[PDB]
């Protein structure tokens, strides 16, 4: 049980980064550049 | 107001919106598929 | 202030004190909603009781508390359980959220109850209160102004009778132009929004009747309903109204418009009814379609401009000795000379022509039927020296003359069908001999074109025997020709017979041909052909899956359906046979002809993939979908595919670009010039494979096609509706890798763009300026140019309509009818 | 034409026009939904482009 | 900094149905101010379009308030 609660914190960090990572990248590639 | 027939064209915006937002469901079609493609 | 007394008064025992509790709670609920959310069951208890007449007042409170809570759906039920004191909140714009939620609920329910009966709002199928609410919400639309708001609301709610009454309120001739435009919006909305067959048909049909009621109206709008539903009865009634409004110019203008837009089935049925009703032969002559073929010939003659250096450069580099080289030039040459007799190249380069052989010589003979296309009076008298019984030097010439005959008469070949049927039934009993085999092959392609869209069961019989003969090369043409003749009939005997015979026969060419032909005969079958689609995809044969894609494409061609598109996406990625991956991509452009804006983005993904076949079919999908006037996104995706390190993707790409940029001047877009120039670099180079050179020579001839007079049209601007003929040409063209002669089917998509003003009393970027320049009648007019042309304010010839701003025949009123002025001569008059 | 001394629509179409955003409430709640879709459908595109 | 009557001036620069009247009252309480706070000495527009061209504001209705 102890290990699982730790794995669930690890999995929370895995979700959090995936969503936010590309989001500033998609607006910035939309906007014109050289 | 100063240019009348401002009650026909106002309902044409509404008409157009109900089309466009299904063409953004064409992106939710793609959404499932980019998951299946990768 | 505090909720503590208001909670306690509900719990305090006396009937009067419980009623007093409600009164306080209802007045202040935007500060106290949280506390009384927990004590909701007490509020429901007083409502249940019949010892109160403020049971309603308690129900009203429950809705209010749910609105602050966030549970908007359950608020509606208790709002309608109070029944009064809800008008107080229907004219509140700060809580019109619950009033709007009732309408959002109605729409979901109504989609269900329309499949039980079209009437469920004049019956007890749903709550009476929800129906009453729906129409009072539509009453609010009319307070603002203009029925138009209400019409969008009623469409989603499946209220047919509301739509009728609104539109008849505009049938008093407030202003005929405005009244027609009010109907006009709803026509376009019905195509794109509701795909339910029953509801969609009704809206067009009722609108069609309101247009007829008005004496003056657009006859564009009347034309749209007839073609979409493809009903000869509506077409007949249109002319019943023109029987009392009969004059040469008016009744002819609508006839010219009708033949271009309408399907082949609609004309065939309509003319006979006019014959039994009694009508001028002048109208019937238009509706046959002969006049308009002659006028296209005259236009090509006048504006015949052929750049001669393209042919010289291609001739020197693509040698006639090599089969691939010679064919590449032949296909470009016939397109270049399409519709005007040009045998000068043939005379000049006779030795180069003499290098041709086996099927390259058959292609050269078939080039003739492109060159002499149209010109139907001389069309059987210009192939006569090559038709059987006048040639014995090679069997290739005897065979390819029959294939070119079908081209010449394609679409009006009812008499040509008879000629070729005799040749087929004779040579359907033997196909083992060399001469007979080549002879029968061109006949079977010819009669597919000649009987195209006629569904002749005599032609089906004749080709069925060629199929059963198990011919070595003619079984391919038999299968394709049958689907041409039987287009979109979907007869169950034909389908079942063809589906099994691909299994029966082991020849490789026939199994491909039947796979493709099953798509043709099930063109426009959307859900009716669904089962066949399932079977063909589930086949593990490469052959049946290749055609499986195109049965979806043609069944759902030009339809905005996610499922149609969805299936094709699946095949491309998930299938591990390369040819089957390619076929899924090409098919995409056919479904999405109606809307091709989104197309380059879908295939953007597919071009990233580095499989030759996937990229190859991506090129074609872009060419197909974004043909006509270009799209910047389409151009971009194709550019890397032009420079691809794989020849098969390069050959595909050069051609696809020419469709997007067809007949676009380089002074109107600089990018066209670069892309033109690139083709020429390959045609000159003799260090690339013949495959790249094949695609370059053809792509350049496509750009300059018809002497620089024709363009690809997918959807007419005459009515804004899909062309049947267009789709057939393009899908056949996609098969040219497998068999080279099939290239010529592309000519079905080349259509001249010109404005031919006709005197209707005898039937004779961002360039803009306030400074006009003058343009002659019946010269090349691009669609860009059409919108900037306007007839002169004082003009001898003035169109009966106000000009439509697009290419076609526009009937003119001659101000002085007794004055002789110069007329432009017709080919019909020239001959005899 | 512009001011604030003369009220727009010579006031007759400002409370016969506040019934209208509730015809349109359904599409603009939905319009919010779409803004997140657009982000996502490129989000997963970048992943497969790299892959 | 730089005296406390700048807010009243800024109102006169932009359009006002009642906005100048409302801002007067607030400055009044802190010992009135109206000097170089009236058109021609607090007006920067005089045919300037970012501050709502003057001709267009006289002319007719639609608000930009």
């Amino acid at each position: 049980q102890v290990f699982d609660e730790r794995i669930k914190f690890a999995n929370q960090l895995h979700d959090e980064y995936l969503v936010s990572m590309r989001y500033p990248e998609d607006k910035k590639t939309q906007q014109n550049e050289k | 107001n100063n240019n009348s027939a401002l009650s026909n064209v106002n309902s044409d915006i509404y008409f157009k919106l109900k089309k466009l937002e299904k063409e953004y469901e064409l992106l939710t079609l793609q959404e499932d598929y980019i998951k299946d493609e990768q | 202030t505090t909720a503590a007394p208001l909670l306690a008064l509900l719990r305090e025992n006396q009937d009067s004190v419980k009623t007093y509790a409600l009164e306080s709670i209802n007045n202040v609920v935007d500060q106290l909603w949280s506390e009384i959310s927990n004590e909701l069951p007490d509020i429901e208890a007083l409502y249940d009781d019949d010892t109160f007449s403020d049971r309603e007042m308690a129900a009203l409170i429950a809705s209010k508390v749910y609105y602050n809570l966030g549970e908007y759906e359950s608020a509606v039920k208790y709002a309608l359980a109070a029944k009064d004191r809800f008008d107080i909140d229907e004219k509140s714009q700060f809580v019109e959220t619950i009033v709007s939620k009732s309408i959002e609920m109605y729409v979901q329910e109504a989609s269900k109850q329309y499949t039980k009966d079209e009437q469920f709002y004049t019956k007890d199928i749903i709550d009476p209160k929800l129906t009453s609410i729906f129409e009072r919400m539509i009453e609010k639309c009319l307070k603002a102004s203009e029925l138009k708001l209400a019409l969008g609301i009623a469409l989603e709610g499946y209220r047919l009778d509301i739509i009728e009454s609104a539109l008849k309120s505009k049938l008093d001739q407030d202003s005929t132009s405005e009244n027609v435009k009010i109907i006009n919006y709803l026509l376009t909305l019905a195509i794109t929004t509701v795909t339910n067959s029953k509801f969609r048909s009704s809206i067009l049909r009722k609108s069609f009747d309101f247009l007829m009621n008005m004496p003056n109206c657009d006859y564009l709008t009347l034309n749209k309903v007839v073609v979409n539903l493809n009903d000869a009865g509506l077409a007949l009634q249109l002319f019943k109204k023109l029987k009392e409004e009969n004059d040469e110019g008016l009744s002819a203008q609508i006839a010219f418009d009708l033949v271009s837009s309408a399907s082949q089935q609609l004309l065939e049925i309509l003319v006979t009814e006019l014959t039994a009703q009694g009508y001028d032969p002048a109208l019937l002559n238009i509706l046959s379609g002969l006049p308009t073929c002659d006028y296209y010939n005259t236009f090509l003659l006048n504006n015949k401009n052929i750049d001669i250096g393209l042919l010289n450069k291609s001739k020197s580099s693509l040698d006639g000795k090599f089969s691939l080289f010679h064919t590449a030039v032949s296909v470009a040459n016939g397109f270049m000379h399409a519709g005007t007799t040009d045998n000068s190249f043939i005379k000049a380069n006779l030795p180069w022509l003499g290098k041709a052989q086996n099927w390259a010589k058959f292609t050269a003979t078939a080039s003739l039927g492109v060159i002499h296309k149209g010109n139907l009076l001389e069309g059987k008298k210009v192939m006569a020296p090559y038709l059987p019984g006048s040639r014995a030097s090679s069997r290739f010439i005897k065979g390819g003359s029959l294939y070119g005959l079908g081209l010449i008469y394609a679409g009006f070949g009812r008499d040509t069908t008879d000629y070729l049927k005799n040749i087929i039934v004779e040579n359907s009993g033997t196909s083992g001999d060399e001469d007979v085999d080549v002879l029968l092959h061109g006949a079977s392609l010819g009669i597919g074109l000649a009987a195209m869209g006629s569904a002749n069961i005599e032609v089906y019989e004749a080709l069925k025997e060629v199929l059963y003969n198990d011919s070595a090369t003619s079984g391919e043409a038999a299968a394709l020709g049958m689907g041409l003749c039987m287009l979109g009939t979907g007869k169950p005997e034909a389908i079942h017979d063809m589906f099994t015979y691909s299994q029966e026969t082991q020849h490789g060419n026939i199994t491909r041909g039947l796979a493709v032909g099953l798509a043709l005969i099930n063109y426009g079958r959307q859900e009716l052909a669904d089962d066949l689609i399932t079977k063909m995809l589930a086949s593990d044969e490469s052959l049946l899956r290749y055609g499986g894609a195109f049965t979806i494409a043609l069944a759902y061609a030009g339809t905005g359906n996610n499922s149609a598109v969805k299936r094709l996406l699946h095949v491309a990625v998930s299938d591990s046979n390369d040819d089957v991956r390619r076929a899924a991509v090409i098919a995409l452009g056919f479904v999405l002809l109606r809307d091709y804006t989104t197309v380059p983005r879908i295939v953007q993904l597919l071009s990233k993939s580095h499989n030759a076949h996937v990229r190859c079919g991506t090129a074609f999908a872009l060419g197909i979908a974004c043909a006509g006037k270009g799209l910047q996104s389409a151009i971009d995706v194709l550019d890397p595919l032009t420079k691809d390190p794989v020849d098969f993707v390069r050959q595909a790409a050069m051609i696809a670009l020419s469709m997007i940029l067809i007949q676009q001047t380089e002074k109107l877009n600089p990018q066209v010039a670069d892309i033109n120039k690139n083709f020429l670099s390959v045609i000159t180079n003799k260090h690339q494979e013949g495959l790249a050179k094949f695609g370059a020579c053809v792509a350049q001839g496509i750009m300059n096609a018809g002497g620089r007079n024709v363009t690809i049209q997918l959807e007419n601007a005459d009515t804004g509706t899909l062309d049947t003929k267009s789709v057939v040409g393009l899908v056949m063209f996609s098969q040219f890798w497998y068999w080279f002669p099939l290239a010529h089917f592309l000519s079905l998509s080349f259509t001249p763009t010109t404005v031919i003003g006709i005197r209707g009393s005898d039937q004779a970027k961002n360039k803009y300026s306030s400074k006009p320049y003058k343009v002659d009648n019946m010269t090349r007019i691009l669609p860009q140019q059409s919108r900037y042309i306007s007839f002169i304010k004082d003009d001898r010839f003035v169109p009966v309509r106000k000009f439509k701003g697009n290419n076609g025949v526009v009937v003119l009123r001659d101000r002085e009818p007794k004055e002789p002025v110069a007329l432009i001569e017709t080919v019909r008059q020239m001959k005899d | 034409m512009t001011a604030a001394v003369t009220s727009s629509n010579i006031v007759l179409e400002t409370h016969e026009s506040g019934i209208k955003p509730y015809f349109e409430q359904k599409i603009q709640e939905t319009e919010l939904k779409i803004r997140s879709k657009t982000e996502n459908v490129r989000r997963l595109e970048a992943q497969r482009n790299a892959l | 900094e730089l005296l406390n009557a700048e807010t009243l001036c800024f109102t006169v620069n932009v359009l006002y149905p009642d906005s100048s009247s409302f801002k007067k009252n607030l400055l009044k309480f802190i010992t009135s101010n109206h000097k170089s706070s009236v058109p021609g000495s607090a007006e920067l527009r005089n045919s300037y379009p970012a501050s709502f061209y003057s001709v267009n504001t006289e002319k007719k209705t639609i608000e930009v308030t």
